């Protein structure tokens, strides 16, 4: 995306284009989250 | 507006800072055949603040606005005025068919077809040395030997995608902290905690 | 993308539409590395 | 190379492909003095390739070559050999 | 199978043909008649 910042992504375009960047940014987060959660789960079940 | 554009391959720059950009002004102008912002809503043009822009003007072919825009090809592209992959601004293009043809010729706008190398973005090449075609060297007119620039000829009676093309780029730098040129936009009171 | 050789993706297309293909070669092979950094993962916690 | 070239209203008209195109020769040519290209680069004519090229020979007067380019006027231009408006070609001319 | 058809018919100078579209601008489109951005259909336009 253009920007690492939702609000600088709204404030400067339409939102049809916005919804691009956006969504780059929302995929690009939610794999984040996962690969979080996948090793927390992973780290969880050594911890037990 | 104005009254006269340098030609492509001189490509008249000015900067814009230290004041209060009121891009409505802009719809002023009726024809408006291209009007492209890349990295930036229109709309949104008048609640922004730009650290400096840039406002670059020239004539460009009928059809060869299209070659004005990150990544393109042509001898226009990469030869004589080439943007940026990462450009963040404004493209305006409008017919000057009455006020930039000659019913005898206008060849007081040239191009630039032949050289050695693509230029980088942002890049002007005002010389007006010959070309050299092999290894053979080049004294003047000849073999292997060509003047790189070359008049457009416009002429009134030529169809609209050959007629030439008033064309301003305005390029400005986003928020990288020492922003001078602001929107139309009024300020408020300051509130704390 | 239009092909599996970024050589092949960049002497086919210009920057600006060899920048979709070549993101999605990296997206796929990112998920290719992940997918084996956790079974890895999974596969090192049986052997532990 | 050619002896005769063919009139001007009669053009000779020839097809070339599966061969490969050398324009050193062509560059190396010393009475050429009118070579307009439109559309691509007339350097990167041996890099870039393309499906068939026609190849349209005539002769002219030396006040008519302006008359053989893509938009203009004129009565060889109307009447004795058109040039579409989006050719993305060359044309070569020298005295003869 | 379209739930309702809606037709809206006009008339504009062809220079602002393109005008008529999703996200568009020009004075036809901000001040006349302007499509959403999701807007499904199709667009018809011929000379008068
Ligand atoms: C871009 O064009 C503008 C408008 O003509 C130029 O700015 C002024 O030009 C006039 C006419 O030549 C001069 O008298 C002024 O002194 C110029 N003002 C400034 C602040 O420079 C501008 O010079 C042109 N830019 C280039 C690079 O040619
Ligand atoms: C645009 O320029 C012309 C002369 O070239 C002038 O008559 C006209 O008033 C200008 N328009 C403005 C300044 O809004
Ligand atoms: C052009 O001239 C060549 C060489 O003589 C000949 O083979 C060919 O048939 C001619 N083409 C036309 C269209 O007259």
């Amino acid at each position: 995306a253009i920007s690492s910042v939702l609000n600088d992504i709204l404030s400067r375009l339409d939102p049809p284009e916005a919804e691009v960047q956006i969504d780059r940014l929302i995929t690009g987060r939610l794999q984040s989250l996962q690969t979080y959660v996948t090793q927390q789960l992973i780290r969880a079940a050594e911890i037990r | 507006n104005a009254t006269t554009f340098a030609s492509v391959y001189a490509w008249n720059r000015t900067r814009i800072s230290n004041c209060v950009a009121d891009y409505s002004v802009l719809y002023n102008f009726a024809p408006f055949f291209a009007f492209k912002c890349y990295g930036v809503s229109p709309t949104k043009l008048n609640d922004l603040c730009f650290t400096n822009v840039y406002a670059d003007s020239f004539v460009i072919k009928g059809n060869e606005v299209s070659q004005i825009a990150p990544g393109q090809t042509g001898n226009i592209a990469d030869y004589n005025y080439k943007l940026p992959d990462d450009f963040t601004g404004c493209v305006i293009a409008w017919n000057s068919n009455k006020l930039d043809s000659k019913h005898s010729g206008n060849y007081d706008y040239w191009y630039r077809s032949l050289r050695k190398s693509k230029l980088k973005p942002f890049e002007r090449d005002i010389s007006t040395e010959i070309y050299q075609a092999g290894n053979k060297p080049c004294k003047g007119k000849g073999p292997n030997c060509y003047f790189p620039l070359q008049s457009y000829g416009f002429r009134p009676t030529y169809g609209v995608g050959h007629q030439p093309y008033r064309v301003v780029v305005l390029s400005f730098e986003l928020l990288h902290a020492p922003a001078t040129v602001c929107g139309p936009k009024k300020s408020t009171n300051l509130v704390k905690n």
